[PDB]
């Protein structure tokens, strides 16, 4: 991604109050309960039958930390997230074969949680800011579908 | 779907929302400016800059009619016939910005809903907005 | 969203179909297999080869879904309630896979229908596959 | 994109066969009738009121050729669609603000076009080396967006 130095700051800024551990599983939890086709990946988590069989899931939570990792991990390297996600554009289009428009979900719905966290913090400009964030890494992982 | 339990929440989150409605619409619409550009290209007679009269009064008109769609969440077909008549034939608007501007308004909602942003209201909310689109494009049909 | 205008349209295309619909059906599958492999992804326990009596056997029960919806066009929701069930929940398709499967079937309708593949035509079954697909993925939203 | 060779011999033995004249303005008519939201861009060219009137305005087939000719250089250049298509993806993107989706579109119906004439010739096998290049362009029109 490009972003302007005060979208830099912006994002940056975010991002330092985000309670890891909790936002991880927000996310990819709220995914497998709102566009369920997902979960498909994930028959191994056991019981997703409900938001609350998805939310209290452990392996669950314990996924979704892995994955704001990797975002901290590309947010961190901006100017080369190809770098950053090799090994992950790999499996996910290559090993998993999931469709990209997913990827594009996942975005989303970080999107949603964060607004969900911060509220009125989150504003428009800031959400403008990561939605760049989020498309570029989202690109980054299709890369090895060309 | 909207099952029940769907027509529920978002009644229920609806109604949360109230007399809120107008300044979120018009929330929703400057988001969808700012972080989808592409947007802007549908209103060139507005101003579209942050203050933006003209986009707050847009936002009131369409707070408004996500209101009598949840009214009549049951019937929106023959409750958005109006709308979709102009949004398909009269505007073309591309059926994907539907989803941008749904995002947006996800994204308003839970901004303001900390306490009643949960993942299954969220996918009411989700199946709502969704649900409007496809009337909203139907005539594309 | 299935005008008169439309319904006939369908039918008479579907009509001039006939007993072919089986090796139809078939034709577009391997052609989605063939230009998208992804979606192999869902036929593991296939053989998923240039003849295989399993995908013969499978573009005929396709096919004879789709000629069922066609004959209740008007209660797809309906009559394809079972089939929306094993496709949602059972299978969880990918519902951007739907749109591959109905992108293969106007090709093989266009490659063997020529003289009735018009425009106004090919609007229409697109339309209609569109529905047929909605219908197959209500179960999601 | 790749191909075979065998692939890529047999795009090009059926393009050959392609009427340019026509072609293009069958394609380009049918996606502004199948859907019509495109024709939001094309507003200056006439009467869209109708399928045959699409199907007959001459804005329209003219158009198509200019479209046919790029789908061209693109056949001679597979692998550098990017750069080949590179000028054209700033009036689409930058100027024109035409959605990626829309791309996909117009290649998907170029393919229902070439199914139409070829009929039997048009094998599967065509069509997914057909799919790819189509493809390949798509995402090269759509690179001022990434
Ligand atoms: C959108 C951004 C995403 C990021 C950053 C991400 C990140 C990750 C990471 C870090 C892993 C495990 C790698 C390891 O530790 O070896 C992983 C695995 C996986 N991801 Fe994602 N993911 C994303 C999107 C998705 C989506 C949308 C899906 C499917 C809907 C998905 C499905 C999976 C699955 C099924 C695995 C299983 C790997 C295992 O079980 O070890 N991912 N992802
Ligand atoms: C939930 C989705 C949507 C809803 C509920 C909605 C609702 C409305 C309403 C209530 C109006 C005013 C009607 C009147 O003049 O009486 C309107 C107009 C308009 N809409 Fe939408 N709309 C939606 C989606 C969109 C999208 C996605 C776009 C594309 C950017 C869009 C672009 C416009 C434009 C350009 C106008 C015209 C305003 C004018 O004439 O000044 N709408 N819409
Ligand atoms: C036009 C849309 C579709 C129709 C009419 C349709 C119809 C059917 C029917 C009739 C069956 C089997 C019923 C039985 O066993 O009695 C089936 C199974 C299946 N469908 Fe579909 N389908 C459609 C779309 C899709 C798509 C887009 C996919 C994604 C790849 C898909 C994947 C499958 C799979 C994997 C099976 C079951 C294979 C097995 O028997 O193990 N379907 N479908
Ligand atoms: C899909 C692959 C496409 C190709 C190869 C293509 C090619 C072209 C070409 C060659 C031009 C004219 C530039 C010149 O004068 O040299 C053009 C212009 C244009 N294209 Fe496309 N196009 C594509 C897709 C689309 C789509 C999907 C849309 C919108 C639905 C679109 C809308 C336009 C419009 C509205 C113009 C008018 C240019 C002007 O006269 O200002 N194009 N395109």
């Amino acid at each position: 991604v490009h972003l302007t130095p005060e979208e830099k700051s912006a994002v940056t800024a975010l991002w330092g109050k985000v309670n890891v551990d909790e936002v991880g599983g927000e996310a990819l939890g709220r995914l497998l309960v709102v566009y369920p086709w997902t979960q498909r990946f994930f028959e191994s988590f056991g019981d997703l039958s409900t938001p609350d069989a998805v939310m209290g899931n452990p392996k669950v939570k314990a996924h979704g930390k892995k994955v704001l990792g990797a975002f901290s991990d590309g947010l961190a390297h901006l100017d080369n997230l190809k770098g950053t996600f090799a090994t992950l554009s790999e499996l996910h289009c290559d090993k998993l074969h999931v469709d990209p428009e997913n990827f594009r979900l996942l975005g989303n719905v970080l999107v949603c949680v964060l607004a969900h966290h911060f509220g009125k913090e989150f504003t428009p400009p800031v959400q403008a800011a990561y939605q760049k964030v989020v498309a570029g890494v989202a690109n980054a992982l299709a890369h090895k579908y060309h | 779907v909207l099952s029940p339990a769907d027509k529920t929440n978002v009644k229920a989150a609806w109604g949360k929302v109230g007399a809120h409605a107008g300044e979120y619409g018009a929330e929703a619409l400057e988001r969808m400016f700012l972080s989808f550009p592409t947007t802007k290209t549908y209103f060139p007679h507005f101003d579209l800059s942050h203050g933006s009269a003209q986009v707050k009064g847009h936002g009131k008109k369409v707070a408004d009619a996500l209101t009598n769609a949840v009214a009549h969440v049951d019937d929106m077909p023959n409750a958005l016939s109006a709308l979709s008549d102009l949004h398909a034939h009269k505007l073309r608007v591309d059926p994907v910005n539907f989803k941008l501007l749904s995002h947006c308004l996800l994204v308003t909602l839970a901004a303001h809903l900390p306490a009643e942003f949960t993942p299954a209201v969220h996918a009411s909310l989700d199946k709502f907005l969704a649900s409007v689109s496809t009337v909203l494009t139907s005539k594309y049909r």
